[PDB]
Order: structure tokens, then sequence, then C-alpha cells
């Protein structure tokens, strides 16, 4: 079960329902695709990224990497991380 | 409230930095006061002397973020079983996207500029309110 | 020993997983549960390199070290215009902008 998340710009990013609701802004939108009207895709991109990352290392007993983040995208991707509450 | 108990049974422990973090080990004295230690590169290991019962915690070194050991907050020595050390595992925690931006952000800019930063005000203060082990401690209360 | 990857073609981005020692086939199936096209009308790539159905995932470099949850690895995927195979198109992200003075 996957769901369409969709980039001010027009990328149509893919991702699994159950990564998805890592995000509760998301969780309330669907309950199959969602427009996000602010967020460009080199924001966006970063965000799927995220969810695959929590969902691997939440609750897991081996070492955890670093989520890394260009200083370049910062600012923008701090505001999508405020709005969609992950 | 939060302390040390001062038990003196002799205890080795293995302080493990398995995080990319430059980590500061941080004893909870008698008076629960933090006593900072001496620094662990990353990739690293000692082993050292504590005793049954104290408190220990792990942040950064530089910002002071929390990080984890053996999944959780607090470390607490115990009785040592066949010559054995017991491994204390420090790693990253799974930050929000919204902390770890957050990081990110106040790595790059002086506390001075923040409200030079084009952001709503909840943001400033989110900025502002950097990590600290005397916060922490009192929620734990 | 997992990867993690983005399947892409023009402006769609499909974020999934597989195994080391899953083929490339096993790639193609997952295409064709959400896009709806047969394996046959599918064709993957490692940058400019087309990886063959019976190849592993592991034999043409995507590892559990490289292939990250918080950084995938790209595979390019192109489909068949009916006759014949298209040109491997990925649209780019968008530019971040300026770093302003304060950064
Ligand atoms: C009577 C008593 O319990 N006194 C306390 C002050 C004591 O001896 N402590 C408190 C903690 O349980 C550890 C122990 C000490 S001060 N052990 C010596 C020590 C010195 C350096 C380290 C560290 S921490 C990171 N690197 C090193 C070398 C660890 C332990």
């Amino acid at each position: 079960m996957y769901v369409k998340l969709i980039s001010s710009d027009g990328h149509e990013f893919i991702v699994k329902r159950e990564h998805a609701l890592t995000s509760g802004t998301i969780k309330a939108m669907l309950s199959n695709e969602v427009n996000f009207r602010e967020i460009p895709s080199h924001v966006l991109s970063k965000v799927c990224m995220y969810f695959t990352y929590k969902v691997r290392y939440t609750n897991s007993s081996t070492e955890i990497p670093e989520f890394p983040i260009a200083p370049e995208i910062a600012l923008e991707l701090l505001m999508a991380a405020n709005f969609l509450d992950c | 409230v939060l302390r040390s108990v001062n038990s003196r049974e002799p205890s080795q422990v293995i302080f493990c930095n398995r995080s990319p973090r430059v980590v500061l080990p941080v004893w909870l004295n008698f008076d629960g006061e933090p006593q900072p230690y001496p620094t662990l590169p990353p990739g690293t290991g000692r082993r050292i002397h504590s005793y049954r019962g104290h408190l220990w915690l792990f942040r950064d070194a530089g910002t002071h973020d929390g990080l984890l050991v053996n999944q959780t907050e607090l470390f607490v020595p115990s009785l040592n079983v066949d010559g054995q050390p017991i491994f204390a595992n420090i790693t990253l925690p799974v930050y929000t996207l919204k902390e770890r931006c957050l990081q990110v952000v106040r790595s790059l800019v002086k506390p001075e500029n923040y409200r030079r930063l084009d952001i709503v005000r909840s943001l400033y203060e989110d900025l502002e309110d950097h990590p600290n082990v005397q916060k922490d401690l009192e929620r734990l209360t | 020993m997992d990867v993690f990857l983005m399947i892409r073609r023009h402006k769609t981005t499909i974020f999934t997983d597989a195994k080391e020692s899953s083929t490339v086939f096993e790639l193609k199936r997952i295409v064709e549960g959400i896009l709806k096209r047969p394996p046959d009308e599918q064709r993957l790539y490692k940058d400019d390199q087309l990886l063959d159905d019976g190849k592993t995932l592991g034999e043409c470099g995507f590892t559990s070290q490289t292939a990250r949850p918080q950084a995938p690895a790209t595979v390019g995927l192109a489909f068949r215009a009916d006759d014949t195979f298209e040109a491997l198109c990925i649209e780019p992200f968008s530019s971040p902008p300026e770093l302003p003075d304060v950064m």
C-alpha cells in the first residue's frame, strides 16, 4: 500500500502508507494523493528520506548514523518539519 | 533528587562511543550536581572505574545535544560477573526532523544573528532554547 | 542486508527497499504493482549502465552501506513506447536558494 506525495513544482514521490503516517499532518490529510503547494521537490525528497530513516532505526539496537542536511536546504527543511510535525 | 548512591562497591565499565559525535560523559554527584568528565572522540572507547548505583548520562561535547546509552537516558553501573566489564554503548537517538534541523541551523548561525533569519517567532524561541543538562534533570522530576 | 532505493522516471520517484541478494527482475515487479507496466516493457539502469534481469543488486554495486535509508541510491527507469524504448530521462529536482550572509 503506497501514497503519492506531490511537490509544488510537480514531482510525484511514491512512498509506503505506514511510512507517511509518521507525519501527523499527513495522517490528517488522508484520514491516496496529497499536494503540497509550499514545499518544492528538493525539500520534499528529504522529508521522504527522513520517513525511511525513522522507520528503520526507531527502537533499534544497532548503531544509528547521522541524518545529513546540506546547509542550503536547512531553513526550508526546518519549516516543512514544523508544519508536518515530524 | 536524581543523584548517585555512595556505595563504595567498585564497578568496571566500558564507555563505548558508537556515534559520530565527540561525547561528554556527565556523572551526577552525591548532591545531584552534574560533574563533567574527559571527552571521547567518535568511534573510540575507554575502560573506566565507577561504583554500583552511580548515575551517568551522555551529551555532545560541543552543542550539548542529548545522546542515548543502552537505549535510554540514564546509565547505572552494576555488579560485574566473571571478570567481565559492563558495556555502556553510547549512540545517537532518532531525533525528530525538526530538532535535527534546529541543530544544523545552530551550527551555522551565531546566537546574535537568530533574529535576522526569515522565520516565524515560534522558531526563534525554539532555536534559542539550547539543549541543557540542568533542564533535562528537572523534567525527570 | 537491506538496501534503500529511489527508482526514477521523468517526474516520478518511487521510494522502496530490497536485499543485496534481490534480482533486478524483482525491482520490475515492484514497479509493475505501482505503475502498471509489465517487466518486459521496463528497463532499469545504474547511471548509463543497463541492468539485466538476472543480476543481483549486490553485483551491480547497491550495498547496505552505500544505499542507505537517509541517502538512498538511484535506479533509472525507462518504459517501452509500444514499439521501442524511450531514452532515459530523469527530471532534476528544484534548486535551493543562495545561502544568506549569516550562513
Ligand atoms: C568515593 C567515590 O565514589 N568517589 C567518586 C568521586 C569516584 O571515584 N568516581 C565517580 C564516578 O563513579 C567515577 C569515579 C571516578 S572519579 N573514576 C575515575 C575516572 C576517571 C576518568 C574517567 C573517564 S571518563 C572518560 N574518560 C575517562 C578517563 C572515568 C573514571
